């Protein structure tokens, strides 16, 4: 069917065409058991003061745009109540459900994919280098790819078929992934789990997971339409929990 | 000690013997013969079951 | 048996409303149409298997990992013995084998495989006993060796492999060492809470130095020797698949690159020829 | 002692034994195994997964994002072909560089049915029907729709539903087929032609885009492991 | 004979094989075994003992007793730290020659939780309170005692019990730290502040003594051996 | 499972008057207190062991104790062979890892690795056979050859072995050989009545010795060889653990030092940075 | 003679052989499997028992 | 895994030995001792069995 409503906390979102929910790797957001912990101390769970929706920024899908992306959980430091646990907490593991939506018309077209690259390595611009923080991930806006090569000496290779790692952009549909296609599709809510090799992890020093959202098949329309067909990221955390409480940094 | 297992052959004295000789687990030989699989996890990785049958939409 | 693959079963012709090939790639899915459901099909029975294309079988092959050079010279106590930290970023074969997926634990086989010869230069050797060798495995924070005829070579809680040349090649198992729960080929992140320092695997990477060595003097002449590292990971389990590789290595600590086209050109878009 | 004999084969490194070895390290405590999500049993299970296709790779379009996209267009039509390829899932210019294609260049043979899945990403108000064809190899590849009609074809409705399957099914002489292909291991051509064309309302844009993907059936096989002429080196890399 | 085929890794010296060899003189008796007492079964049951700690080994404290002995004293007091380290047992200036930094450093990885013990060596007359924190290594050490009573902390009363445990836990993302240890496996800080300060009587020492102790808990682990960077040679000793 | 260490139990809130942090150390006690008396902690099942920290895996390691070099040369006879007096002293990495206890009891393998090579010179070998080495070990008391070639290297009692260049190393095991019951490593006495003598563990050491030789002549030239002694303690049973050494060794036969700091320096008494 | 024991594995075909071949105890492999601890007599060498949560004077 | 065969001998302890000890069934010994035949596809290749002493024709 294509309608459907996911409610975490005190926020709910309502789509009306939707395609269906795509769910990691097949297993859903949970706690983490007494089996697998490493850490003493007991962990904080806010239910519903930390897992709940926060809207990112928006973002302008051109005709000639190429691609954006989003590192995780970055983009959500200053967002709420979930961003003042990370700098109080050392220690940190979440879930999350990203719900990109965009809507255009019944004259518009395009097509965009939304990945989730777990452990998104990505390549400097100057080889023989090393890129820096302030160019993997902006404060909440979105970093984007070029079309061209990208000439600088400390900034991320944003080329846009290698798809900032090195790797082929055709086949990054191994990851969560959904269309969005302006004939069929409004909105793509995928539900990640929690991926990493350790049990938790400090949550400033390691990006989980990067969310990419590139256009295959790009945007036309006619010139009685309308020229502004924007993009909204909505990202709630799932099952969050924290470790090792101590003075706030940063700040 | 003597664990008797099948050897590999095409479907159209099969057995093989192996023993452990040393104390860890790394010494052994390796898991050859291990095929399980379960690709529904990157084929199918969704909340709600797709019939081929019934439309998706 | 196991594990086959499956068997196409007898189609004969339809008029249905339930379509199979009609579907939507918008829900991200693989859709799981057999040719039966497109045309008309026969019985027949797959007797193929995929027992040739698990993990066990693809990743249980040894490739080399290093190359290392040492002599037994005079002079330049450097030269007279080699290291490496180890890594399996330096040679590209089985670097992007194990970079198609994120995590990885397994065991290893270990085998090292040496070869000498006899270095030029006046007052040259003529008769010569037998090379032996020491290869000390040194894990993160061990004294290491300034020189060859050091102190750190007695090993007392290092392990070490003494080998004459002539005989077969030397080779151990080692578990799954890491500090985490798998090896993590891929890290996006930083070694400093500040976001500042490493980005990338290089700072994940502690396993550890090895170091080899002639254990014999000689006394008249030179002869270096090549030391070949040989890698096999058994007992694997593998997590999240990535994309393979596209454009060439540069470094072996980074995942920097320079953009290539996604595939070689071809001359028409309908180009069936020839 | 107990009296053996050596026999040949004696002191030899084969790269791909399983034997047993001593441990270095002895009564090793190794960490526990964590539930990680996404775990590989079987390589079969990464090229299950269809990917995008590069099939307009037509130099100046391979340093772009417009290898992927297929152009169709408006008036009239049906005299041109809308692409055509080799069937050679290893050994392709289209192709081999895909998920499928990737995993095909470490094996030597190959085996079993490939799907070719086809999206529509044109407007919601556009119409169209297409003809999608596969032919085995024994004769000359089709130059129209009369000489491609007669192979194994599908016809797609674009609709509320915009994907269609084409599934090409594996029809050879041998169990196997070479994945670096020759004249005698050829599968054939897959094709694609205008069964009645786009129609599109006034104020709509008048030409589209599909998409191509590919990826395997459940009765793929691959069979003799090699390494890919993928990747080069000249020295070690520091 | 029997038709045997040797293996690679065969005429080999691996020091650390578990191999059976013929007896140089064979039937020999032995001396009968007497209980000696004080056996060492682990070598953990070294490391759970406690030991002073030089936490005041700024030189010129290192060539004397006062690297041991933390200073107190009177007036008024707490807009001044205590001491202050980082939590590094094995590769610190302060505690990796302790009875846990020695044992440490024969092994690469380390697990578990840490006590430290503090004895008030001052006189019978003396009050006073402190607080005893550890601070988890996500953000900045702290400068006072506003920053520092955020992290798990303990607050000492002096008084007939003259000691306190400050017991840091094992909080890390991975089950193992390195000995040797870096900016990942970094563990934090401990630090001690002046809760309320020392009130003596008149005709009493105005300052006192603390005295430091570390020992392990009964949930730490060592793993993989090393030889320790502690002790050198140059040629053989005569 | 064995030997698996212990779980921390969870824990909520309390106020008691069973303070458990509060002890004292005047008894000369350890305390037993897990991190669960201090503050709330979460139920893990800690998989842990201690099975790399035991007494056995901690010393069945081999480790150099000698370095010995003899010639095959003519003249000088005390450069055809070698000697060594048994001793567990020479090598600091072996020395150190028994000194943490007083006595010891165990069994042995000793493995010896010869390396020879070709001295330099005029009228040099060209052709030459392989090597043969007789490693005989003399209980205390026994007949000491003043050369190679000597009536004491029949060895109708002494256990000898015989060892051609090419082949694995030799290796043999050796029981528990002491008189008392137990190795000692330290020895706080004299070896005379009269507390004359000398003073320290050199008195306790009565194991005999160790001599090596080529059994060939060669005829031609000259070429030296170097055994490593190679000590490996199994079957060990330890009492009275000591603490481990702080100065550098100076002598094989005491425990004379000088006198060293306690650590290395560091800036402030709290210098928690950087 | 075939003294089956068990293999060294991390808890989340383990079994080994071995023989003695030679007829001195000495001769025999590392006894590397035997994890038994007592580290009472150095941690509570007391005449008396001490409790943790009993104060101690 | 002991699969006791008997050895070769001419007709006027006959018998051997023999384990796999690999995983393939390529890396077994040579099926020197199956000795079957059947000649009557080449030396009567006929659709009617034809009598010796009756006439051919
Ligand atoms: C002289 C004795 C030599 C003993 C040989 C042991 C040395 C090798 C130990 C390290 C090998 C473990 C496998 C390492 C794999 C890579 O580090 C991971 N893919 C990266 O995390
Ligand atoms: C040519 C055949 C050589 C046979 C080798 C046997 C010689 C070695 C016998 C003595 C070794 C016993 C272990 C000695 C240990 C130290 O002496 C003690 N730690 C000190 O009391
Ligand atoms: C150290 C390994 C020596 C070889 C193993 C002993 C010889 C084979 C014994 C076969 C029966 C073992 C008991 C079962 O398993
Ligand atoms: C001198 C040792 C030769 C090898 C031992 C004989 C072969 C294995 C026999 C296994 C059964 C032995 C009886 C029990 O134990
Ligand atoms: C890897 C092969 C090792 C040799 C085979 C084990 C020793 C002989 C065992 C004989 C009984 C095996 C069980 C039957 O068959």
């Amino acid at each position: 069917d294509r309608v459907r409503s996911i409610t975490l906390g005190n926020s709910t979102i309502t789509t009306q065409e939707c395609a269906n929910v795509v769910v990691g790797y097949g297993v859903w957001p949970s706690y983490l058991q007494d089996n697998e912990a490493t850490a003493e101390d007991q962990p904080t769970q806010p239910d519903v003061a930390t897992c709940r929706f926060y809207t990112l920024d928006s973002i302008q899908w051109q005709k000639e745009s190429d691609g954006w992306w989003w590192k995780f959980p970055e983009a959500l430091k200053n967002m709420g109540l979930f961003g003042q646990n990370m700098e109080y907490h050392y220690l940190g593991r979440s879930g999350y459900t990203i719900h990109v939506q965009c809507n255009a018309s019944k004259f518009h077209q395009g097509c965009l994919l939304v990945v989730c690259v777990p452990e998104a390595e990505m390549g400097c611009s100057d080889v023989e280098r090393e890129v820096v923080a302030a160019s993997l991930s902006s404060e909440d806006t979105a970093k984007s790819f070029s079309r061209t090569e990208s000439n600088g000496q400390h900034t991320v290779q944003t080329v846009v078929y290698n798809a900032g790692m090195g790797v082929g952009v055709g086949n990054l549909t191994i990851f969560p992934h959904q269309w969005i296609n302006l004939r069929t599709n409004n909105s793509a809510t995928i539900v990640m789990p929690y991926i990493n090799s350790v049990p938790m992890d400090n949550m400033f020093r390691h990006y989980n997971f990067t969310l990419m959202i590139i256009p295959f098949a790009k945007l036309e329309y006619t010139e009685q339409a309308s020229n502004y067909v924007p993009i909204t990221v909505t990202v709630a955390p799932m099952c969050a929990e924290y470790n090792g409480l101590r003075l706030a940094s940063h700040q | 000690g003597a664990q008797v297992s099948t050897q590999k052959t095409g479907a159209h004295t099969i057995h093989y013997t192996n023993i452990n000789y040393y104390k860890d687990a790394a010494s052994n030989s390796a898991n050859r013969q291990d095929f399980t699989q379960d690709p529904s996890k990157f084929t199918e990785p969704m909340k709600d079951v797709m019939i081929k049958s019934l439309p998706a939409l | 048996a196991v594990a086959r693959v499956a068997d196409t079963m007898p189609t004969g012709p339809r008029n249905t409303e339930s379509v199979p090939a009609l579907t939507a790639v918008e829900t991200g899915h693989t859709s799981q149409v057999v040719p039966g459901d497109t045309m008309q099909t026969r019985h027949v029975k797959n007797y193929h298997s995929r027992t040739e294309s698990s993990i066990e079988n693809f990743l249980c092959r040894a490739a080399c990992v290093y190359i290392a050079t040492y002599k037994s010279a005079g002079g330049t106590p450097t030269e007279r013995y080699a290291s490496w930290r180890i890594n399996t970023r330096q040679m590209v074969q089985l670097r992007r084998k194990f970079e198609l997926f994120t995590y990885l634990r397994f065991d290893m086989e270990i085998t090292f495989v040496i070869t000498s010869t006899q270095d030029p230069g006046t007052q040259l050797a003529q008769d010569m006993p037998v090379l032996t060798h020491q290869i000390m495995y040194i894990p993160p924070g061990g004294p290491v060796p300034n020189s060859a005829t050091d102190f750190a070579w007695q090993s007392s809680t290092n392990p070490s492999i003494f080998w004459t040349e002539g005989c077969a090649p030397a080779r151990m198992s080692v578990p799954f060492i890491s500090i985490g729960n798998a090896y993590s080929n891929f890290y996006d992140g930083w070694s400093h809470f500040t976001q500042e320092g490493v980005y990338g695997f290089n700072s994940l990477n502690n396993m550890g130095h090895i170091y080899v060595r002639h254990v014999n003097e000689q006394s008249l002449g030179v002869s270096t020797s090549t030391l070949r590292v040989y890698f096999k990971p058994k007992h694997v389990r593998a997590w999240v698949p990535r994309p393979p590789r596209l454009s060439p290595y540069v470094k072996s600590s980074n995942v920097n690159f320079k953009p290539t086209a996604v595939t070689t050109e071809r001359k028409d878009i309908n180009d069936v020829g020839t | 002692g107990l009296p053996t004999m050596l026999t040949p084969g004696s002191n030899q490194f084969l790269t791909s034994d399983d034997f047993q070895s001593p441990s270095a390290m002895p009564q090793f405590d190794v960490t526990p195994e964590m539930k990680i999500p996404g775990e590989v049993h079987n390589l079969m299970e990464i090229a299950e997964v269809d990917s995008v296709v590069p099939v307009n790779n037509t130099k100046e379009n391979i340093n772009s994002m417009e290898a992927y996209r297929i152009p169709v267009t408006g008036g009239d039509q049906l005299h041109t072909q809308v692409f055509g390829f080799q069937m050679q899932p290893g050994l392709n210019s289209v192709f081999k560089r895909t998920l499928l294609g990737e995993i095909l260049n470490y094996y030597a043979h190959w085996s079993g049915s490939v799907k070719l899945t086809f999206v529509f990403c044109g407007s919601a108000m556009a119409t169209g029907k297409f003809l999608l064809a596969y032919s085995p190899p024994g004769a000359s590849p089709p130059q129209n729709r009369k000489q491609a009609m007669l192979g194994t074809h599908v016809i797609w409705d674009v609709g509320l539903q915009s994907s269609c399957v084409l599934c090409i099914p594996w029809i050879s002489q041998t169990h196997y087929r070479l994945v670096q292909q020759d004249e005698y291991t050829s599968a054939g051509y897959v094709t694609c032609w205008y069964q009645t064309g786009l129609i599109v309302p006034p104020g709509a844009p008048p030409s589209c885009t599909i998409l191509c993907f590919a990826s395997a059936c459940n009765d793929f096989s691959v069979r003799m492991l090699r390494d890919t002429p993928f990747i080069e080196q000249t020295q070690l890399l520091q």
